[PDB]
């Protein structure tokens, strides 16, 4: 029994369902104003969060199977936490922990049984006081990273979503007008408080940026 | 395993060596006021006679509504605080809501706990935690101060005042005699730097108001708003009063 | 043998647990004024389908037996242990779901048989307290979901999650409570036959309670 | 390297077969509550090898199908509940415990093993010395399922014979010899004598060890 | 094997949680008795470090189901934890077993938690356990009270002498009751025997702190019959102790 | 991996907490004797347990039918002797149920001597436990000669009494010369039951850490009698009445 | 259905899979010049990187995938440090990082279940004052070792590239000649901020790598 | 387990035999408004016997950082080179240096990993003195920090602090001196006095040696970077200091 399973066959298999589980799930958007990122996500549960704090100034959303992106917020507020105590919370970064994420996901879908159905966002938003465009990374299940200069689009069908949000994106817009387009383009892919997720990573704030946008509120953003 | 969400933990496996392992000297003083609670410390610490230090921090802000003084070895103290601080907002990140006061009271008292072997060798770190509970139902009775024995065992003060470190003993007679006149965070403040006063005077561990260098305790204030630093120029004004008061 | 794919695998799997669901004896869990209502028909008299996790978390499951009471046993060693460490006004019900997730979804992927299973994780609020009852259900899949009134797993649900559906009124006294909860049992088809138990806001600690002999037969009268 | 996967329905039709199959083959046994107790039955030629067993005070084994893989269960189930007893006290073991961990064993050896377990067991309980509680006996299969039996409980062989045979025929709190007598007869539709027989009790009126063989001379009195 | 033991579990996944192994405030004196269909249990208040009066509020004893308490005498936070730890244990394998422990059980189970605790107690992490309770099934309603003692190294034993006591006090106390001891006839009398021995505990020995009239701090109590476990209310000993004092001073 | 069919494997394997060993003041004393009388073997222990000079329990238990055919007595410190004695009873009827039959009395003898050697190093640390061993052997060819008394020493070291009595504990030296001067008077096992409850009665006048029987609280020593058919606990009414008779002739 | 191929296969399978990735990405040139060595890459994004430094004299390029290449450049760091600290600075060469990643390809296309989709260029300058020949060092999925005298190309389509610079190579060209030409052999394959530039620079004293960018990459090109 | 990207981890997990496990020195360091300065003797002694008269034990860690080591020579000498590759190896796998906070976080660490070493007798003290560029205002950019064995680390607001057996000369000189600091070349004069007056006290610190010519060795930082002082520069100003002492 000398032959051995395809190497290809089963790389264009997982990625497969790989994508058939992404494309299968609730969506997510994230994008650059003036008030920093913000975190727009369609989610009809009241208690299960795609969007999370990470660290000070890193945000983090996702899109895909819970329990598996679930696994991956925590660790990367693992891996986060011992960084910035191990040396200084000054020195933690988005393009670490996205970086830490390409690994990871990168190795699930060469070793695990089942690759992850997720695909996830890391965002991170100056420091307090300094001035710095804020940054945006996707990294795809396959462990494939991107750099996205204004916003990113998972879950889901994007291209509708990712199109009209390329058609109506405005830099440094207001953060309700902003929120507006967010949704406009949400729809478009096929709204409520009831029906959304929202928060933003605050530059303004002084230390701990994540802020989650609820009830109240949002109806007035809205 | 089985996870807690504790950072101490996952710090412990996957960095033991992060975890902490001489300058040693100090008084933490805490008390209750009316829907308050504050906290100070003072500023040397010495090695032997030596003074080796005289701006030591030892009183710190662990999340919005805690403070903790930690006395000992001032290498284990200023860890210790760090490291808490890390391990309330870790679990506060992990699942989305703080943890109850009864719950941030364990963990502290297990980190101390698992320090008792290196404390019986000389690294003794004995922290005093003061907090302000959302949950509890009054509000002037909000305030809330622990103390820990070398074993981790905790005690929740229905006495109104603690403290902890060398000059203690002479902090808490002073405060004893003291307490009546609290009546607001001010005046609770004054019988707080006063009681450390007192301190310095019996202890040459504990150093006082430095009028020469404009060295003072430091001080927390903790109400419903939250845990606030206490401005120096408060505290020196409060100092001068003091012991122009004494000289009297 | 049948060699298959990464997709067919899973697709399998999946109707392996679906039938051994669906195989299965049904319950039910309501929100109620007294706070959350479990009903499951059970013959057996040694056999428990709902037990008490936490102080205010109760647990219901439906599938096989020997794979449900592991996940039991689990759940309260997951819980005592939080509540030692911490305290036990740290654990909570949305904690204990969000554990089951990650176990399900793990055993599902990893296992060489997926558990034929479906569970309920429910909390009601703490003495004294107002809070709406919280009711999740995880599915062999792992996948959970946040139930605002009722839930409904084993056999053949449709018929019984309509029928409720037709009837449910929120804060139905616990008699009434019972008396729909039995008639949606029905349409998914007796006291002997019944496993009833709730999880009471109005204890002061231990919210779980087992509705037997007796008192059960009088609340139908 | 890459992982494979394999049809999890096929696997569990051929390998619950092996197993249905394997226990048909097996010689039979059957457990059934009385006014004495709980009385032990199985068609067995041999004189060494026992299919019924002492597990703890009130609690009694039985079991069809490969004797190495029953045997293997029947001390394990003497080791668990033993260390329970120590660790405890002696009232705290109880037959519903055994029964679960015997369920969670066969589960995973099912589901984990090469070749999933060809028995049945039975696993039967009698009151305290002096309590009164109605018997309990639980049957676990090899694919870990477990059942409740109020009266009787059938394994190995042709199962649906006896079993119907003692539904015909079971009365509650038989004499000893009548039920016997029973037992006996539900054999024979499955399919005798002392020859060829093994039958104990857990006989509930027993002090503390309520488990008792009924051997030789003592069997032939209570056959005639 | 499996043993449906908190413990046991948190041996294997959480030996931080435990107590651990290799002056700690300590310094305290419980006392216990049967009455005719019932049991009671009282400790002091006080917890000194050497000379020094470290505590004035201390509980140490505590209801540790419906059926039992445990008091705890010797180090403070071991005493504490114990307590806690032991009151896990026995809700934890009622729930995963449906079940209570029968009573012979929950003394085993307290048992090997001490005799665990030897090589700690032989440097001074000392916890000397009484514990307290009703058995249900036991076959008298009045003779159901149940008081059990254990050694350093998990010995344990029930008594037949109808009282017993632990802590630095504990000789008094005991030597008290054997006098008092026969004035007890019903929950009210064997409520006011024990708070008496406890005075006479902490008449002669400065580690056990007697009835505090300036602050208002008294013993703890729990008294469990038929009806389950239940906290003393502190108006009901602080008139008891009144009673006490009042008499040992004339009238 | 080979299985003995050992409970104390098993733990050592399995469960080591659930182990007595606890080898990293204690309440102990105690006197325990044991004498062979044709087709027959007792054996009694006294009731005190004393911490130092205080006396710190009365009705202590240290004599314990084991299987149908055995008793052990064991004298050291309390806490270890009442765990040694639940111990074995367990071990011995879990070779019975696995193996289908019990062990021979070698082979019990055999194992109560591991169990006793594997504390050695906890001996030596005080927690000691020396225990004595009686049994009557069924498959002895002479049911006269049945009887068996053995003891251990420390280390495990066992030996079998062609004396016909031994005792152990701190009062074991009284009550060894006692028997020695009484023994050819046990013909039966009655006889043999007065002898021993006189041997502990010599052994507590002698040892202040050995009790004697308390007539004021009725407390008495517990025996055992083992013969062909089987171990049962002497009454204590029967024990009561023997222990006045000596009593009174000890005064008169 | 699921397939087992056999030895002869899946050598080619793999082979293949490695060979498509490395194909599908950016390109990276690295050429000797008397300056030195000059590394030029196509490269979009500001956050990752494709060029960096490994010890004093020793640089590295990669192409492929980034999470891939990007462990191996951790890698040969902490192997470059641990040598020289072992023994001393001056013992690490570049010929030896090269012989760790041939060993280290070549293992995983052995034994992991996907091989790495990556192709490397290690190259050495001399030590400040000695007047050595640049060396470059390309590694191949395969874990082939190949040592190219005056340039490398690697990523995407290259005979292109390849040929242009043969047609154009410049020896001891100015930075900016040299510059020049990298650009043409880049431009034939397929901007500023388009472009990731960074050099060995034989004249610094010990570090030789430095990064070429912004205003002074501006310059540069005219 | 989680990256930290760290040498010295890498080194434990690895290559344990790399990581480190003749005594007596001074060694200072002070502020000067925009700059650091920090000095040490150059004596190494083995007991009463002179083992060394050339020893550097003030190395730049990196361009904005110094460490001077008080102890074992050895130990302290393994420790600087090895502190410099744990600091350079961040930078080049993160493509940026490590935050002022962070290179003392780590110091720390290593130093408080050698505390059981250290009651045996292999006792490093370390000294750090850095410029911080991130840091608010550039005149007091300059931080010095010192370290007990236990790792315990502090930043000194006196400005000025010195390690070593005769530190507390030189301590006691400095607190006259320091008035006299406005600018990098008194803060290096008030530097070299102070060694000065250390080894005038203790015979474990070397003075100036005018017959071999071997001064004590220093290091200056300000906004430029870190630069090693030249032997001239020290000669001239220890001629002065002994022709003023007279």
């Amino acid at each position: 029994f000398p032959y051995f399973i395809s190497p290809e066959q089963a790389m264009r298999e997982r990625s497969e369902l790989a994508r058939k589980g992404i494309a299968r799930a609730k969506s997510v958007v994230a994008l650059a104003y003036a008030g920093g990122v913000l975190f727009v996500a369609e989610n009809p549960s009241r208690s299960l969060q795609k969007i999370s704090e990470l660290y000070d100034r890193v945000g983090f959303a996702a899109a895909g199977k819970f329990n598996e992106f679930d696994n991956l917020r925590r660790g990367g507020i693992q891996f986060a936490d011992t960084r910035g105590y191990a040396y200084d919370r000054r020195d933690v970064t988005g393009r670490q922990l996205a970086n830490v994420y390409a690994q990871t996901l990168g190795t699930i879908f060469t070793e695990q049984a089942k690759p992850y159905e997720v695909e996830l966002c890391v965002a991170e938003v100056a420091h307090y006081g300094e001035t710095k465009r804020p940054e945006l990374y996707r990294i795809t299940y396959d462990g494939s990273i991107a750099d996205e200069p204004h916003f990113v689009v998972m879950g889901g069908t994007t291209e509708p979503i990712a199109n009209a949000l390329k058609e109506s994106y405005a830099e440094n817009a207001s953060l309700t007008d902003a929120l507006r387009i967010a949704v406009a383009a949400l729809r478009a892919g096929s709204l409520g408080v009831a029906s959304l997720e929202v928060a933003v990573l605050d530059a303004n704030r002084p230390r701990r940026a994540f802020r989650r946008i609820t009830g109240s509120a949002l109806q007035a953003l809205l | 395993a089985v996870d807690l969400s504790s950072f101490t933990d996952f710090l412990r496996r996957q960095a033991p060596e992060l975890l902490p392992a001489l300058p040693h000297g100090a008084t933490i003083v805490a008390l209750k006021y009316p829907g308050g609670v504050v906290m100070a410390g003072d500023r040397r610490s010495t090695q032997g006679n030596m003074i080796s230090g005289r701006d030591v921090r030892k009183v710190y802000i662990t999340d919005d509504y805690t403070a903790t003084g930690i006395a000992g070895t001032a290498a284990v103290a200023v860890e210790f605080a760090r490291l808490y601080a890390v391990e309330l907002e870790h679990y506060e990140k992990l699942e989305g809501v703080p943890l109850t006061f009864a719950g941030k009271i364990n963990r502290l008292a297990i980190m101390v706990r698992g320090n008792l072997a290196a404390a019986m060798q000389g690294l003794l770190a004995l922290p005093l935690l003061a907090g302000y509970d959302i949950h509890a139902s009054d509000p002037q009775s909000a305030g809330r101060i622990v103390s820990f024995d070398a074993a981790g065992g905790w005690n929740i003060e229905e006495e109104g005042y603690q403290a902890v470190g060398s000059g203690s003993l002479f902090a808490k007679s002073s405060m004893k005699k003291l307490y009546s006149q609290v009546t607001d965070g001010d005046s609770g403040l004054r019988v707080a730097v006063e009681a450390l006063y007192d301190a310095a005077d019996d202890d040459s561990a504990t150093g006082g108001p430095d009028l020469v260098r404009g060295i003072f305790p430091t001080a927390v204030i903790i109400d419903a708003d939250g845990a606030v630093d206490v401005p120096e120029s408060r505290i020196a004004e409060l100092a001068r009063a003091i012991i122009e008061s004494r000289s009297g």
